[PDB]
């Protein structure tokens, strides 16, 4: 349920 | 007649007698520009050669001794002013260049058999800084705003006014310096008051009673010393090194010239450097050859001992500062502001002087050299220009952003961003298989995600089965005018949008922005630190829980025993001790080939 | 038909100022990365001249220490002259060098630090605490705050 | 009033539309002035460094040429020691502002060019073209196209005859 972050 | 449609350039170009300054409006704060050498003030010497040449500001200096008799330097001493004047009569037997006569009875100058007017010179510089206005612009600076002495009768501000229209410029208007140097220390939106400019340090001591009344500046009163300025102080300086080495060895460096360069050099350092601290050290090492062998200067100067030098030079700005008083019929008690302009009044001395002398403190936030420069870029930039535009443009209080699945705050809008502003960033799901996303929006400057507050949260349901990584959301920050923040989290492919209006976007404004912000400095190393601690965590779990798939697919004839670094990974996770898992994660081995 | 004229103005005039403050707030942002990136490249600039700056220092510094003071001496006129003017060329290296930020590190006796010390040996010295710089090998620099080149240090042992 | 208020509004309108045309070019130029500030902040940059590590640079010369070159023997070897650590500083200084664009500049028989050499004397030399250095009292130094420091030159002038 926690957003990621792209690299 | 109506709007006359400028809709271009405004550069504020202070024309001095030995040092110029062009300065444009770069939005909300003024900006000095620097000339094709790198230094901000251009000399106004210009310079013709045998055949035909401009040499105009510094490759004229350096000229000047090699062609004397064609080097026109302190110009603007004859502008305005007939041939038949005593200052013109005082002033022609010491400049080298000759001065000639106009057909109208005024003195001009003249090179190789031709005849240039005292507004030509100011012409070819104003060209010049016009030239590097263009440079630095990009596209053609027309219009300009010159700045004249405060003394500058009709005549001589129509010379200006000619001058600046001969070199290709649009002169919206001549300005006073003590005008162009209120507007700098932003005395322009004041009440009713009267305020005192102390020119002082450059080739001439000025000091001007202006008023405030009704938001126009009126000149009261001026005054000053003509032969006083900051040569004298420099010269003072050196003639006292020279003396005390004269005095310690008994070599006099009068004689010598690239010595006499360096002492002046080091003078001019150690005067710069006796206006914020109490002593000074000048060491010139091999400063003369001698029979006897080398002798290298040393010397201790004390703030006392230099404030005695040139005693006599400060006190001799005491008279006409009264008479200044005197004149505009004000007093100590009726002058509401004092402005120090000038590169020598940094010095306590000066400033404990000029507080001594009306009675006020003197402001010292604007630098002192380049006021006039940036005051006439403001006026400017008021007159032609759009700036108040940007100046009723709010700012973001504090920076925003969401969360991140290893607790990180990513920053997708920065702190100090102006309010109309939309920006966007992609992002890509937490795991494999996972379908529900939530968004934490949150405020603060702090690499935290719930360290410094909590906005609001709402949730994106609804993604359709994919490894993770593949599926792309876009958050999407929509902040509008007055502060009205519209965050949406889009997910790109297919439907199921969100969106929120979350309020309290800087609503409590308070010494918020100055106190978040001075523990926010001191609590960066460590932030920075358990980021990039956790950062190190989250990648080292993501390797870790792809190897672990990768191992999980091929299990037949995979004698993957030696192949258990996952554990020492594991065990290296719980470790709050070392600096980071990036170079521990060499465990992507593929070695079974799917 | 006339009312609609009202509306119609009211709308374009509405959307017309939001994007017209949309593109007046995107050039400020623009002209901020301007000056960081301005900036940032001025720092990494004067920090390689730095770092190849540094290599003169040592080398100065280790030719005049190399040699003992008994010897200055009025006899010996010619060393006592290089070694007045090196000492000076010295200080005014460093004065320079502290003007525009580059500032020395000479740790001696302070406590042992990662970030600007490095242990080029570990040896248990009396009279000092554990973990603390007896002797300094190779002078540490550093540039505004951030360490340009660790101090090679001694660091105290147990014994 | 109706009929003269909506003209007043559109007119302020069509005045909003070509600011916004205004306000597009000068975020434009903006882009490209950024563009060109940052190479120039590239390039140059060091300025500051430079020209307070000339005198250094001057000073280390002037030792180098300072010694007499007849006492550096075996007889005084803390002599010979220092002359050639120093010899080495300077040699390292050399190499150092070099690298970084730093050129001095030895003009001995250029002609004069006012933008780089800074006349001391005017003086008459025989045998020498009009225009040129009779001698350089201090090498310059300029990083980059953008001079530092004008190599103070003594020009020669014609002959009076």
């Amino acid at each position: 349920v926690l957003l990621l972050d792209v690299t | 007649m109506a709007s006359e449609a400028i809709k271009g350039a405004v550069v504020g170009i202070d024309l001095g007698t030995t040092n110029s300054c062009v300065a444009v409006m770069e939005g909300k704060q003024a900006k000095v520009l620097e000339n094709a050498e790198g230094a901000r003030t251009t000399p106004s010497v210009v310079a013709f050669t045998a055949d035909g040449e401009r040499l105009v500001g510094m490759p004229a200096k350096r000229q000047a001794v090699t062609n004397p008799n064609n080097t026109f330097y302190a110009t603007k001493r004859l502008i305005g002013w007939r041939y038949d004047d005593p200052e013109v009569q005082k002033d022609i037997k010491n400049v080298p260049f000759k001065i000639v006569r106009a057909s109208n009875g005024d003195a001009w100058v003249e090179a190789h058999g031709k005849l240039y007017s005292p507004s030509q010179i100011g012409a070819f510089v104003l060209m010049k800084m016009k030239e590097t206005a263009e440079n630095y612009l990009g596209h053609t600076a027309k219009n300009a705003v010159i700045t004249v002495p405060a003394y500058f009768n009709d005549s001589q501000r129509q010379a200006t006014k000619d001058a600046g229209q001969i070199s290709g410029l649009n002169v919206l208007r001549v300005i006073n310096e003590p005008t162009a140097a209120a507007l700098a220390y932003g005395l322009d939106k004041s009440e009713d008051k009267v305020i005192a400019v102390y020119d002082l340090g450059g080739g001439t001591f000025d000091i001007s009673i202006l008023e405030i009344q009704k938001g126009v500046f009126e000149v009261k009163s001026t005054n000053g010393d003509t032969f006083l300025g900051g040569e004298d102080f420099d010269q003072a300086l050196l003639r006292h090194i020279v003396k005390e080495f004269k005095r310690e060895t008994g070599v006099d460096l009068t004689k010598d010239n690239m010595a006499l360069q360096r002492v002046r050099e080091a003078a001019e350092k150690a005067k710069c450097e006796l206006s914020s601290s109490v002593q000074t050290d000048i060491n010139l090492p091999y400063l003369t050859m001698d029979s006897s062998g080398p002798k290298h200067l040393n010397m201790k100067l004390t703030r006392a001992q230099f404030e005695g030098i040139v005693t006599d030079l400060i006190r001799r700005t005491i008279a006409p500062c009264q008479k200044a008083m005197q004149d505009a019929e004000v007093s100590k008690s009726d002058i509401g502001e004092v402005i120090l302009v000038g590169g020598m009044t940094r010095m306590p001395k000066v400033q404990q002087t000029v507080q001594d002398l009306f009675g006020r403190a003197p402001s010292k936030a604007v630098n002192p050299d380049e006021a006039v420069a940036i005051g006439a870029a403001i006026q400017g930039g008021v007159l032609a220009g759009d700036v108040t535009d940007v100046l009723l443009l709010d700012v973001t209080p504090l920076s925003l952003g969401i969360e991140t699945l290893g607790g990180v705050f990513t920053k997708l809008i920065n702190r100090n961003t102006t309010i109309p502003t939309k920006k966007s960033q992609v992002f890509s799901t937490a795991a494999d298989g996972q379908t529900q996303v939530e968004i934490k929006v949150c405020q603060g400057e702090r690499e935290m995600a719930g360290d410094n507050k909590l906005l609001g949260q709402f949730t994106l349901i609804g993604i359709p089965p994919a490894p993770r990584g593949v599926p792309q959301i876009e958050v999407t920050f929509d902040i509008d005018a007055n502060g009205i923040v519209h965050v949406s989290a889009k997910d790109k492919g297919t439907g199921r949008e969100q969106q929120i209006v979350i309020q309290s976007s800087g609503g409590l404004s308070k010494d918020d922005i100055e106190n978040m912000v001075k523990n926010a400095e001191k609590y960066a190393e460590e932030d920075r630190r358990k980021k990039e601690r956790v950062e190190a965590v989250n990648m080292a779990e993501g390797i870790i829980h792809d190897t672990e798939t990768k191992m999980e697919e091929f299990k037949d004839q995979l004698p993957a025993d030696e192949c258990n670094k996952l554990k020492e990974e594991i065990s290296k996770m719980r470790e709050l001790l070392a600096r980071k898992d990036s170079e521990t994660g060499e465990n992507i081995r593929q070695a079974a080939s799917s | 038909t006339l009312l609609e004229e009202k509306v119609k103005l009211e709308e374009q005039l509405k959307e017309t100022v939001e994007k017209y403050k949309r593109a007046l707030a995107d050039t400020e942002n623009l002209r901020q990365r301007s000056q960081k990136l301005v900036e940032e490249a001025k720092l990494y600039g004067i920090q390689a001249f730095c770092k190849d700056l540094l290599e003169v220092a040592d080398v100065l510094e280790k030719a005049t220490q190399c040699v003992p003071k008994e010897e200055i001496k009025d006899d010996n006129p010619h060393l006592k002259n290089l070694y007045e003017g090196l000492v000076m060329t010295e200080v005014q290296i460093q004065k320079v060098f502290t003007k525009h930020g580059l500032l020395k590190l000479n740790p001696v006796g302070a406590k042992f630090d990662p970030a600007e010390h490095e242990a080029l040996f570990h040896t248990p010295v009396e009279g000092k605490e554990p973990g603390t710089v007896a002797l300094v090998s190779k002078v540490g620099y550093k540039l505004h705050g951030r360490t340009l080149r660790p101090a090679l240090v001694g660091v105290v042992k147990e014994a």
